[PDB]
Parts: structure tokens; C-alpha cells; sequence
């Protein structure tokens, strides 16, 4: 009976900053790894950022040093920042566990201007 | 295409399965392929094991018949088995943390077949089934909990051969009391390969040139299930039954055909009926025949399903009173009832779901 | 029969008992 | 007749009178012969149940189709008839005598009403007991000997030699039973010549079996060396059981015809039913093998029938 | 294979019609039988289904209770007893066929008979 | 909660042989239980594809279908003159089998 609710999304100009956030009720990610999955029009999901419970953050090679990701146990929400936006990064952002579990949702789409 | 997933209760583990069933041929069995994902910061001095244990459930116990252990931990052995196309395709999408695993089911193993529990029976499964589980443990002897591991159930099925066989026929001659002409009864089928739900036809040529008259002719189809645990025991199941009040006059010939169809719509109340392996509470059809190499049973330790239509010819014992006197002349006609060769993966549930 | 003759020998015991039965009454 | 003689004398003396106006030997026979009476009664009673149980297995099971085993069952019908006949006659004789004791002899009504019917059956059973020993020897002759015809065209004659011989040779004794003897059950020892018409049909059966016994043993032994395949199939199984029943039963009365001897005969005769039942219905391999087959099925049926896992999902895949 | 169905015509509200669907080349035990109706100018709509192999019987919510569907394996025909019509229930009914085992859609369809209220 | 399946394009107008694409969404997620049907006026419907990826027997190869998430698309490579008809969606995952609104192509 877990549901995925996330906020953030709109029309922003190149190299902007947003506050993509999500709340995960039900299951608690005290120890398991949280990841933020990326889509593409006509393509499949691909991983860009995954944060852990110990601060061991990792990022994809194509999205290396682009931004930072953070997590916080209180109110069990994780955050993700926009830095150095490029027009090829225009799709819907998904939040999910590293094992693709927890009732994959729909999210909201973000586009450059 | 699409794949199958089985998420761990704690969310720190999952397994990816390309397809549920696995076709088992005469000599080789299709290998089991899959990829297991383990979350980071969870494999430090940790190992991942995947098993393909198969056991025959008893009720409420179980007896293991085939267990295989493969280690898909980040520590990898020097001897690495080749990766199939399906496993390699999942590596790119899932990521570099994906750890493929492979299995090799030995030949001459019982297929996934279950039995009807009954009216008053509980929900526990009585048949045999195949299980795939993934867990983390320091060693094999280490205990594995329930919420820290996955439980994926698979089935092994067989399909009808593409080569038609000889037409089945039976011959008999039962001599009556001391002085009488021989009784000749004939029974045959159009073919031995029948699909599930397809009608079955039997032809009878009986010529009774004797004083004794012929009572009603009995047509029945019986299912064989030789369940073996520590001793060999067979069971009887009249799936289809036909009543024919026709009679044959003495010193006269007869010839007629009968049509039947085996289904469990009228056999739900029966107990011990063999059915195909079910992953969930959804019901399946009658168990298909189990093809064997015929070289040697060698105590397969499972359930083998066989079908043969039986015709019974009861005599009225003409002459004296003989109210209770009756001799049953019967022959057996073996035949195979199996699913045809498919072109897509079957859905392991009722296609229109009542929900 | 060998045992049959022995069974007939019991009849004397009943006959003796019958004489005692009349004597007792 | 001793009791009847006393009653006749007492009645005559009473009417005439009104007109005018070793202890130890009985103790030994009563106590000792009681043990002998129960010595053979337990043997017949135990065999009576065993014969019925063995007959029930053959009739109840589906192996009745084969005539090789079905002929054994009809032989068992002779043993059960003889065993029951001895049991009933002993009870009725005990009942008749006990009634005359505590439960002046003409007052009792019904003494040998069932003795006559039981006496003829008891004599019928014993003569037919060895009559079916003859058919078994000759039937086995055409299984292990030279033959061409299947097990057919001879079953009609088998019933004509089993009960056929006690159908024209026992009925003359039935006439003699009431005529020239009529001694209160048609069973006595007045003349030894009347037994000659019973023992000779039995004696003829024994000797003709010895004619078969010598012929069958020499044919099997000579042919045993080359291609007999001993103990491999049912051919040798019947040889073991049949070839030991023929001489053992035959010589039982041969030595008897030619009280320590009485005990040995009754002890051996009581267990005859047990010996024939175990060899033909119990020690035989196919009946033993099939008997445990149904036992295995019954045992197997009892054990089988005794009275947050996340759901499976799916994901996309790139071609 | 080809199948033909008939037994429809103009009726009045509250009436009852029985729709016969003759089937050739296949049986009812190895092939489920479904009835699909199409309103004039509207899309398709499923009303009832039957599967003799398992005995399952299903009906649509709008026709639940009214409609009873049965299959007679003796003559290999599909029968649908429909009662208590209103105006909104008029349409053309198609007696289609589907594989009971290995369901792969409604491969075979009937000729179609018009029902007018 | 009955499943409602809707097709955004009410009707498509195209010439002969041009590429035409269609979409067909579903309110609830269906794994693969989607079948495509076509019918002509005064004629019975005919099945085109099943499971949204498989191809039926006896159908021209110009008909292709695919799925991506929750929507389902039917694409025609070359539009033959005989292909001008009305197309429908269908789902068979659950017993409330519901069809699409209906799309008609003409020229
Ligand atoms: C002369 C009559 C012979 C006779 O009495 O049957 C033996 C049988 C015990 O045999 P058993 O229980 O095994 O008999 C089974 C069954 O009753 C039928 O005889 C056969 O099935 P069907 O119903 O024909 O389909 C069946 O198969 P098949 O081996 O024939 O294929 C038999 O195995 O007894 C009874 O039927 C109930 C007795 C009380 C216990």
C-alpha cells in the first residue's frame, strides 16, 4: 500500500536550479539505497543519481559533477538539485529504490527553455 | 519485451527472471537464466546465493528431490560460465551491480504437477513445484530469514511432440463357459495425440457369436498418477464416463463410435485428481502426460501422469437366472494428452480475471 | 470312528448320571 | 444305546412293580480326553478361519481371472467344508449330551437331527479332499510337461473329477447309512467292510497320484538342467508347493491304515488346512507381491491426505 | 472455420428472445464463447462470456441477472437467453469465439443479427 | 473501478501509402492483454494483433503494434486502399472487458 508522491517541475531556462523532492510513505528507507531515475522520450529508464544512508553518493558518467543529491531521515524525503542544465536533459524524473521496487510511479516532467 | 521481478520485503534485494516456465525436452532441459540485484552498502563481507530447490509438499512437511547452489556474490570464481543473450541484455539496463546467475536442470526429473486438495482440505499445496530464492549469507550453514530473501516460484512443463505416432488399437478374446464360441472385441482411437479440451473418439467392433447376450457398454477415461515417496503406488481417476444402454444380440455383430471430452468442470469435487502446477490459487486444467525416455524409471521420486481410455463389456450371463452374474471384458487404449507447441509465454492465471 | 466310539462311551456316564438323578429325587 | 437300554429296563420295571403291589478309570478318561478334544478343535478352528481368509483374498482380489490360481480356491472349498463339518458335529453332539445331563430319555426332542446331515458332509469332505489332490497333480502335468493346447477344454472335466468321484461312490454309503446300520447317526464300527467303499476311492486317488508323482518328478528333474530357468517364473513355484502336498497328505492315512498314534494323527490332521493355505495362497510369490502393493497404496494415501511477500512485477526491456 | 448465429428481430419492452449460435469446426470445451454487442453508431461492448471447460460464467454489470448464457455440447451450439428488454438495450449482437487455452483475443466472429426494440 | 480506455484521435485523414500512427491509452495498467480489431460497415470485426506485440496469421505485414508503459500504438507502414476502415482497442486482463472509443480512417 505504498505510494510515491514527488513535487517540483516547470518551465525553466538553461542552467537553472530547481528543488525536485519526493516523499515516500509506508516503507521506511532507513538503510536501503535511494535513487533518482531518469527517463527519455522514446527511450527507457536510466540511472543518474543514487544516494545512500552513509553519504556515499555516486553519479553517472554522463551526468558527472553536474549536481548533488542529498537524503534526510526526518519526514523521509530526499532532494535533488539542478545545476548546469543542457537542452538534452528534458524528460520526466522518477524516484525509486536501487532495486526498482516500491510500486514505480509516474512523476512529473521537467523541460528546459 | 518484458521481464519478471520479485522484490525482497526489505527492499534491499530483487531478482529478474526472463520467463516463468521452462520447456523440458526428451534429453535436455532449457537452462534457467536470471539476474539478481543487490543494493550497494549491503555486500561488504557479504555473499549472495541463488538456489533451485525442488520439493514435494506434504501438508500443514517437504522432501527435497533436487537442490543446486550457485554463488552470484561479488567474489566471482575464476571459471566463469558463458552469459546468454538475455542475461547480457539485463546487465546494460540494470547496471554494473547486476550479477547474473545460471542453472542447469538435470534430465529425467519430475515436472511441475499438483493434485486437487479436496473439499475439506486446507490451502497448502500437495503437489510438487520448483522454487527459486535469493538471499545473503556468510556461508551455506548460516540461517536465512524470510524478510531478507525473495521467493520466486517457477514450473517445468512439457509440450506435445511434433511427430505423430502409431494408431492405438487393442485385441482381446475371452472364452466363456466350457462350450461357447470366442468373444471378439475391438477398440481403437483415431490418433494418440490429443490436445487439452479436444474431443476424443473411440471406435468399437464387437462380434458376439455366442449364446450369452451383451449388456450395456461402458466407455470411460482413466487418469494414472503413480505418486512415489518411499513406495510405488498408483491411483485411479475416471475423468470421463459414458453410459450406453445398447445391447448386442447373440450371434450378431455390432459397430458404433463414441465421443468424449476430459475436463474438470464436473470433476471439481473429486480428490486426488492430477492438475498442472499452479503458482497461485488460480486453477489450471488436467495434468498433461509426462513423456519419458523409457530407458529406466530409476525411482524418479515424483508424479507421472498417464492417460488411457478403457472400454468395459459386461455380459448378462444368459442361460440360467444369473441375476448377479456378470463378467467384465475390458481392454486399455493408451493415449497422450498434452498441450501443443506454443508461440508465446502462457499467463499463469485466468486470462479474464474475476478479481 | 476311533473317537466316535469314545464319544459313545460318554453315554454310560450320562446313563450313570441319569440313575443318580432319579436317586437324588 | 446304553442310555436307551437303561430307560427301557426302568420303564418295564416300574409298570411290573406296580402290578405286584473302578472309579478311577472314569476320572482318567474324562479329564484326559478333554485335552484331546480341544487339541484338534483348536487346529480345525484356526484352519477354518485361515481357509476362509485365504479364500476371501483370492475371490476378493482381481487375480481371479487366471485359472492357475482359481483352481486353488475351489480346492479350499473342500477343506473349509470338512473343517466346518467336524466343528458342527462336535457341538451338536455336545449339545445333545449336555441336554440329557442337566438341561427318562424320551422327553428330550431332537438329538441327531443335524448329526445325519453333518456326518455325510464330513465323509463327503474327506473323500473330496484327496479327490482335488488328484486333479492338481494331473493339472500340473500339462503345465510342466509336453502340451500344445492352452488352459482350455479341460476345465469341464476338472469339476467332474473333483466332486465327480464323491457323487457315485459316496451315495452307495448313503444308502448303507440308513440300511443295515441306521445306528443313530449312520456312523459306527459294526462292520469294517463298509469303510472299504470309502477308503478305496481315497486309496485309489493316493496311488494314482504316486503314478503321477513319479512321472512328474522324473520329467522335471531331467529337463531342469538345460533350459528350465529355475525359480525365475511361476513354472518352478507350482513345483515346490504341489510336489510336497501330494506325498505328505497321501502317506498320512497310509501309515494309519497299516493312544500315542491317535494323538499324532489328530495333531497332523488338524493342521492340514493351515499347511495347504500357506503354500498356495500365502507363500506364493505373485499373490504376496500383489498383496503388499495395495498395502503400499493404503499407507501412501494417509500421509498425503491427513485430516510480507511482495507481489510479482514487471519492467521494460530494450531490444 | 465459419460459424453462423441467428434468432433476433423486432420486439417490445419486457420481451424475451433466445439467441442460437451454431458453431462448426470446433467444440465448446476447448474454446470459450463470448457475446459482443455494438450499439448503432457507438463502439463495441461485451455483455457475457462462457467457458465450459472450467464452468465459469460471467456477465456484464448492465445485463447482470437478466441474461443467462449456456452451451450445449451435444449439438455444439451457443445459447443466450435474454429477458426484460428496454429501449437502451437495442444493438447488433455478434457471437464471437476465443481460445479457451492460450487466450489470444477474439479471433473468430459471427455474422451478426440486428435486435430492435 | 472499471477500466476506461480512450483514443485521442477521433478520425485520421490520409492519402494512399503515407505513414499513419495512432495511440490508445488505458486508465489502469495492463501488462500485455491488449488486442486490436478492425471492422468495415456491414461487416464483422476482424482481429489484427494480440498481446500488442504478436502478429496474427493471415494479416498483411504492414500492421505493427507496440507498447510503452501504459499506452498502446498501432502503426501502418503503407496505407493500402482496402485498409480504410474503423479500428478498435480491447483489453482482456480482467473480466470487465472494455473496448476503445473507436477510430475511423477514410479518404
Ligand atoms: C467379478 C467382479 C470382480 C470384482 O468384484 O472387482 C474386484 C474389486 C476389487 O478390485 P478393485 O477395487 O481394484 O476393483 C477396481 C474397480 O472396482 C473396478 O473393478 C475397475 O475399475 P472400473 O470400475 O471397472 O472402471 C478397477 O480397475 P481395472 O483393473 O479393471 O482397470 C479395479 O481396480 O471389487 C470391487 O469392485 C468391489 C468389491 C468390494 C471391495
Amino acid at each position: 500500500q505504498v505510494q510515491l508522491q514527488e513535487s517540483g517541475g516547470g518551465l525553466v531556462q538553461a542552467g537553472g536550479s530547481l528543488r525536485l523532492s519526493c516523499v515516500v510513505s509506508g516503507f521506511f528507507f532507513d538503510t536501503v539505497t535511494m535513487a533518482w531515475y531518469r527517463r527519455a522520450p522514446g527511450k527507457h529508464r536510466e540511472l543518474v543519481a543514487s544516494a545512500t544512508a552513509g553519504g556515499t553518493t555516486t553519479y553517472a558518467d554522463s551526468v558527472k559533477d553536474r549536481f548533488t543529491i542529498s537524503r534526510d531521515n526526518a519526514k523521509n524525503t530526499v532532494y535533488l538539485q539542478m545545476n548546469s542544465l543542457k537542452p538534452e536533459d528534458t524528460a520526466v524524473y522518477y524516484c525509486n529504490t536501487f532495486v526498482r521496487s516500491l510500486s514505480w510511479g509516474q512523476g512529473t516532467q521537467v523541460t528546459v527553455s | 519485451t518484458r521481464v519478471f521481478k520479485k522484490a525482497s520485503p526489505n527492499g534491499k534485494l530483487t531478482v529478474y527472471l526472463g520467463k516463468r516456465d521452462f520447456v523440458d525436452h526428451i534429453d535436455l532441459v532449457e537452462p534457467v537464466d536470471g539476474v539478481v540485484l543487490v543494493d550497494p552498502e549491503y555486500l561488504k563481507e557479504r555473499r549472495v546465493y541463488v538456489t533451485l530447490t525442488a520439493a514435494f509438499r506434504y501438508g500443514r512437511f517437504r522432501k527435497d528431490l533436487f537442490v543446486a547452489n550457485v554463488q552470484s556474490f561479488p567474489p566471482a570464481p575464476e571459471d566463469k560460465k558463458p552469459l546468454t543473450r538475455l542475461q547480457e541484455r539485463l546487465i546494460k539496463k540494470l547496471g554494473e551491480h547486476a550479477y547474473p546467475f545460471t542453472f542447469e536442470i538435470p534430465p529425467n526429473l519430475p515436472s511441475s504437477v499438483t493434485l486437487q486438495p479436496g473439499p475439506e482440505d486446507t490451502g497448502k499445496a500437495i503437489g510438487v513445484d520448483y522454487e527459486v530464492k535469493a538471499f545473503v549469507a556468510e556461508n551455506l550453514e548460516e540461517k536465512i530469514h524470510k524478510r531478507n530473501s525473495v521467493r520466486l516460484v517457477i514450473e517445468k512443463v512439457q509440450y506435445a511432440p511434433e511427430r505423430p505416432g502409431p494408431q492405438p488399437t487393442a485385441e482381446t478374446t475371452r472364452q466363456f463357459l466350457m462350450s461357447d464360441k470366442p468373444l471378439h472385441l475391438e477398440a481403437s482411437l483415431d490418433k494418440e495425440i490429443y490436445y487439452h479440451g479436444e474431443p476424443i473418439s473411440v471406435n468399437v467392433h464387437v462380434t458376439n457369436n455366442t449364446n450369452k447376450t451383451v449388456k450395456k457398454i461402458k466407455i470411460s477415461v482413466r487418469q494414472y498418477a503413480d505418486i512415489v515417496l518411499f513406495n510405488t503406488a498408483q491411483y485411479k481417476v475416471p475423468v470421463a464416463m459414458e453410459e450406453a444402454d445398447d445391447t448386442v444380440a447373440p450371434s450378431s455383430t455390432f459397430s458404433k463410435v463414441y465421443t468424449l471430452t476430459p475436463f474438470l468442470a464436473n470433476n471439481r469435487e473429486k480428490r486426488g485428481l492430477a492438475l498442472d502446477g499452479k503458482l497461485k490459487h488460480e486453477d489450471t486444467n488436467l495434468a498433461s502426460s509426462t513423456l519419458l525416455r523409457e530407458g529406466a524409471n530409476r525411482e524418479i521420486l515424483g508424479i507421472i501422469v498417464s492417460y488411457k481410455v478403457k472400454v468395459k463389456l459386461v455380459v448378462s450371463r444368459g442361460g440360467l437366472l444369473g441375476d448377479l452374474a456378470s463378467s467384465d471384458v475390458a481392454v486399455e487404449l493408451p493415449f497422450t494428452l498434452m498441450h501443443p507447441k506454443p508461440k508465446e509465454e502462457p499467463p499463469h492465471r485466468e486470462v479474464p480475471e474475476h478479481e | 470312528h476311533s473317537q466316535g466310539t469314545f464319544t459313545s462311551d460318554y453315554s454310560k456316564y450320562l446313563d450313570s448320571r441319569r440313575a443318580q438323578d432319579f436317586v437324588q429325587w | 444305546q446304553v442310555m436307551d437300554f437303561l430307560f427301557e429296563k426302568w420303564k418295564l420295571y416300574g409298570d411290573q412293580c406296580h402290578h405286584n403291589l473302578e472309579i478311577e478309570v472314569q476320572k482318567e478318561v474324562a479329564k484326559m480326553y478333554s485335552s484331546f478334544q480341544v487339541m484338534y478343535t483348536v487346529g480345525y478352528s484356526l484352519s477354518l478361519g485361515a481357509l476362509l481368509l485365504a479364500l476371501a483374498i483370492l475371490g476378493g482380489l482381481s487375480k481371479l481371472h487366471c485359472t492357475r490360481n482359481a483352481i486353488h480356491a475351489n480346492l479350499f472349498a473342500s477343506f473349509v467344508l470338512k473343517a466346518s463339518s467336524v466343528l458342527v458335529i462336535d457341538g451338536l453332539l455336545r449339545t445333545r449330551y449336555s441336554q440329557k445331563i442337566g438341561d427318562s430319555t424320551w422327553l428330550s426332542d431332537g438329538a441327531v437331527a443335524g448329526c445325519r446331515v453333518a456326518a455325510v458332509f464330513m465323509q463327503y469332505g474327506i473323500v473330496a479332499n484327496y479327490c482335488w489332490l488328484l486333479v492338481e497333480g494331473l493339472y500340473l502335468h500339462n503345465l510342466l510337461g509336453l502340451a500344445t493346447l492352452p488352459e482350455r477344454s479341460f476345465f469341464s472335466l476338472y469339476l467332474g473329477i473333483g466332486w465327480g468321484a464323491p457323487m457315485l461312490f459316496v451315495v452307495p454309503w448313503a444308502v448303507v447309512k440308513c440300511l443295515f446300520e441306521n445306528v443313530q447317526c449312520w456312523t459306527s464300527n459294526d462292520n469294517m467292510g463298509f469303510w472299504w467303499i470309502l477308503r478305496f476311492p481315497v486309496f485309489l486317488a493316493i496311488l494314482i497320484n504316486f503314478f503321477i508323482f513319479v512321472r512328474i518328478v522324473q520329467l522335471l528333474v531331467a529337463k531342469l538342467r538345460a533350459r528350465q530357468m529355475h525359480h525365475t517364473d511361476y513354472k518352478f513355484r507350482l513345483a515346490k508347493s504341489t510336489l510336497t502336498l501330494i506325498p505328505l497328505l497321501g502317506v498320512h492315512e497310509v501309515v494309519f491304515a497299516f493312544s500315542a498314534k491317535l494323538f499324532f494323527d489328530l495333531f497332523l490332521s488338524s493342521f492340514q488346512g493351515l499347511l495347504v493355505a500357506v503354500l498356495y495362497c500365502f507363500l506364493n510369490k505373485e499373490v504376496q507381491s500383489e498383496l503388499r502393493r495395495r498395502w503400499h497404496r493404503w499407507r501412501l494415501g494417509k500421509v498425503l491426505w491427513e485430516e510480507e511477500s511482495c507481489t510479482t512485477a514487471s519492467s521494460s526491456l530494450a531490444k
